[PDB]
């Protein structure tokens, strides 16, 4: 039933296991959600 | 409470369980509120 929320998650390392499944279901099975994380490091490979 | 150096053959103290998932989170919170006041460590500290 999540309608309009934006989850700011930071440490991205310690969340036991529940909130993982909850966050994933709510990104699915949800209307207008957003899970930002402004601390993940990633190498981008851009191609067309 | 974990220094950047670690003895190889490890120990079994509940101290090595703090702030880790997969446990009854209650227990980790209890240890955490019980330790903060103390002074605890692990691994090499000084080399004379």
């Amino acid at each position: 039933d999540i309608k309009n929320v934006n989850f700011q998650i930071d440490i991205t390392g310690i969340w036991p296991e529940y909130v993982i499944t909850l966050l994933l279901r709510a990104i699915n099975n949800g209307f207008n959600t957003y899970v930002s994380m402004p601390n993940i490091l990633y190498k981008p490979t851009i191609t067309a | 409470a974990i220094l950047p150096t670690i003895p190889t053959t490890t120990g079994v103290s509940p101290l090595l369980r703090i702030d880790t998932r997969t446990e009854p989170i209650w227990y980790n919170d209890a240890i955490k509120t019980l330790i903060t006041n103390l002074t605890i460590q692990y691994g090499k500290i000084k080399t004379v």
